[PDB]
């Protein structure tokens, strides 16, 4: 999971 | 009602303008609300919850760390700052107000909590946790984080994570249900779209593009059918940026992307609560469609659907206007029990070629319980193989005929793995009657010879039953 | 009714080679693409190969390429799959299907194939  | 002394709030063009290129939200102070007694929390890399401008609003009971399983989610410190992204998300819902730092918050008297959820492996059981915790004292969850947006992804919520969402909008705030509020992606650049992330795409969450300041699609904005809605936020080098809090209790000027949207929404939607504390999870998205605004925005894509509403699949129904969320509110009839309507559409698998059409006349359960006149989401719930899962697109035409990119070319998508059961979703036929021809569109936009089969599609409508429009 | 039935499977030596037939019927076998996947004990479904409705175009799972070969002839409503320097690794029912995802009856019942 990426941070946005 | 006067308007906040904060340092760097002339810099928060986004609230602040008087140019009318702006989130309206004076004229939602002014009607009085400035989110008291509402209750939002921030899932990310935690809060800096001694943060001068975060400290009087900060709630330990909207707080949890997940990471370490402990109550207290302040960010680990590390020499590059990389744990800085959910305070800056928490600034922009709740900065304290009239109180000499920074800017201030879309709901700054809202209570601002944390989840300490991505500095950590982030399993299935960790994002249960964060989505349902304490869904009876938090109102509103901001999440700022999905897949990765390399433009080759297709992921969403396993098992325990789906669960947490349907038990927040079932259970959740006495039963009127939690509001999962999602930034819609930051994969601009490598054309990702939004309807392969399944956090995104859920019909439990409202997911939130970007516009710049100007009123452009920005450079790393994703395209698709299930996005609901627009907040400003960063844009190329001549436009202005997001004015938030940071990490070591600083103020940045520099907060960007889609991260920077979805918490402005957030704290729109804490103000519309605060003027309406009856409103369902459902009540909510209802009064984004009604409310929001195409004008100023500009796109390439924007369509009027069946019942006359502009569309954009890079904006949903365009920018949240907090001014009109509140005033609606205020009036709102809450609307009837959500129905699920089902159709099972395919009777024999479908070689795809370079373009195949699958036509289905359906009455959306005429005659039943599940009878749907009104549509809220849908669905097309599709299995197939391909060779290269990035040259397909495919749409989906309603009856009244909306036109809903389902997905677009993605050109770094070489899977060969198709789409296993994965539900595409669109927001653009919201209020339309759904009985009649629905169509639906998948094409090979490669000049290769590209090969394979369409093995299942299942229609999935949701909505109410009702009067005519 | 349709019907897709494997063969050719059985035990090999390693480094040993096998090829697979698959005969096709209740259908116009040349309307679909054909797609060879196999499951191994205690493990999900693997997409092994597939084929276009000519046969012009082919594809391959990473773990096979240069080992298999996937072809099909129309006229005899067949499909083959042709295994070299089978290894141990490839133990497992393997399917023929028109799609990666289908179910019977448009998937088939499978060939066991033992290294
Ligand atoms: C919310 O429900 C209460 C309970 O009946 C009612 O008194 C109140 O007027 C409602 N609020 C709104 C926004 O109508
Ligand atoms: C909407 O509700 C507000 C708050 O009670 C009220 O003052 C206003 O008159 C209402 N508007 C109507 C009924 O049109
Ligand atoms: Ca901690
Ligand atoms: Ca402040
Ligand atoms: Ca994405
Ligand atoms: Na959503």
């Amino acid at each position: 999971r990426v941070k946005r | 009602y006067q308007e906040p002394t904060d340092p760097k709030f002339p810099q928060q063009w986004y609230l602040s303008g008087v140019t009318q290129r702006d989130l309206n939200v004076k004229a939602a102070w002014a009607q009085g609300y400035t989110g008291h007694g509402i209750v939002v929390s921030i899932l990310d890399d935690g809060i800096e919850k001694n943060h001068p401008d975060l400290a009087g609003n900060y709630d330990p009971g909207a707080s949890f760390d997940v990471n370490d399983q402990d109550p207290d989610p302040q960010p680990r410190y590390t020499q590059m700052n990389d744990n800085r992204h959910g305070t800056r998300c928490a600034g922009e819902v709740a900065a304290v107000a009239n109180n000499g730092v920074c800017g201030v918050g879309v709901a700054y008297n809202a209570r601002i909590g944390g989840v300490r959820m991505l500095d950590g492996e982030v399993t299935d059981a960790v994002e249960a946790r964060s989505l349902g915790l304490n869904p009876n004292h938090i109102h509103i969850y901001s999440a700022s984080w999905g897949p990765e947006d390399d433009g080759k992804t297709v992921d969403g919520p396993a098992r325990l994570a789906e669960e947490a969402f349907f038990r927040g909008v079932s259970q959740g705030r006495g039963g009127l249900g939690s509001i999962f509020v999602w930034a819609s992606g930051n994969g601009g650049r490598e054309h990702d779209s939004c309807n392969c992330d399944g956090y995104t795409n859920s019909i439990y969450t409202l997911s939130i593009s970007s516009a710049t300041q100007f009123g452009n699609v920005p450079w790393y904005s994703e395209a698709c059918s299930s996005t609901l809605a627009t907040t400003y936020s960063s844009g190329n080098q001549n436009e202005k940026q997001i004015v938030t809090t940071d990490l070591r209790q600083k103020c940045t000027e520099s907060h960007t992307g889609t991260s920077a949207s979805a918490p402005l929404a957030a704290g729109i939607i804490a103000l519309t609560l605060e003027a309406n504390k009856n409103l369902t999870w459902r009540d909510m998205q209802h009064l984004v469609v009604q409310t929001s605004k195409p004008a100023h925005l500009n796109a390439n894509d924007w369509a009027t659907n069946g019942v006359g509403r502009k569309v954009s699949h890079s904006y949903g129904y365009g920018l949240l206007d907090a001014g009109a969320m509140v005033a609606l509110a205020q009036n709102w009839t809450t609307v009837a029990p959500q129905r699920k309507c089902i159709i099972d559409i395919l009777t024999e698998p479908k070689d795809i070629g370079k373009r195949l059409e699958v036509r289905k006349t359906v009455t959306a359960c005429l005659g039943e319980p599940n009878h749907i006149t009104r549509l809220e989401h849908a669905q097309a719930r599709l299995t197939l193989s391909y060779n290269r899962r990035g040259d397909l697109a495919i749409h989906l035409v309603s009856p009244m005929g909306t036109r809903s990119t389902l997905l677009a070319a993605r050109p770094h998508d070489y899977s060969a793995d198709g789409f296993n059961d994965w539900a595409f979703m669109t927001t653009h036929s919201w209020d339309e009657d759904p009985s009649g021809e629905w169509v639906l569109e998948i094409e090979n936009t490669s000049e290769a010879n590209n090969y394979g089969t369409l093995t299942k599609f299942t229609l999935v409508l949701y909505g109410t039953a009702s009067g005519s429009l | 009714q349709v019907q897709l039935q494997e063969s050719g499977g059985g035990l090999v030596q390693p480094g040993g080679s096998l090829t697979l037939s698959c005969a096709a019927s209740g259908f116009t076998f040349s309307s679909y693409s054909m797609y060879w996947v196999r499951q191994a004990p205690g493990k999900g479904l693997e997409w092994v190969s597939s084929i276009n409705r000519v046969g012009s175009n082919t594809d391959y799972a990473d773990s096979v390429k240069g080992r298999f070969t996937i072809s099909r002839d129309n006229a005899k409503n067949t499909l083959y799959l042709q295994m070299n320097s089978l290894k141990s690794e490839d133990t497992a029912l393997y399917y023929c299907a028109v799609g990666m995802y289908a179910a019977p009856p448009w998937r088939g019942q499978g060939t066991q194939v033992t290294v």
